[PDB]
């Protein structure tokens, strides 16, 4: 299955503060709108990192 | 006036009680133009 990431996958590159500011870092990022897998225990490969998000209810 | 140096950083100014409340994880603060603003004591935790 796949579905669209519309606009998560944002890190605090740091632990520093900034306050009122736009500041523009390169770096590892979801890429906004992209696939993700879905999924209802494979394995998968963990090229530059690997974003992963889990809904629960038990 | 102190020259100090923190966890990584290291400079010379003077330290004064702060009115920003930093976050639980925030160590290094920085103004607009990439410069260190305020600095968390690694050991008190206030912020400077
Ligand atoms: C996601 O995959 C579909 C086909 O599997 C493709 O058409 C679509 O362009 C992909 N999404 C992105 C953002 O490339
Ligand atoms: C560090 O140790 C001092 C005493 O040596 C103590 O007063 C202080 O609360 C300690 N800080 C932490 C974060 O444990």
């Amino acid at each position: 299955a796949y579905t669209n990431s519309f606009t998560r996958g944002v890190y605090y590159p740091d632990k520093v503060f900034r306050s009122s500011v736009l500041h523009s870092t390169q770096d590892l990022f979801l890429p906004f709108f992209s696939n993700v897998t879905w999924f209802h225990n494979p394995v998968l490969p963990f090229n530059d990192g690997v974003y992963f998000a889990s809904t629960e209810k038990s | 006036c102190v020259n100090f140096n923190f966890n990584g950083l290291t400079g010379t100014g003077v330290l004064t009680e702060s009115n920003k409340k930093f976050l639980p994880f925030q160590q290094f603060g920085r103004d607009i133009a990439d410069t260190t603003d305020a600095v968390r004591d690694p050991q008190t935790l206030e912020i400077l």
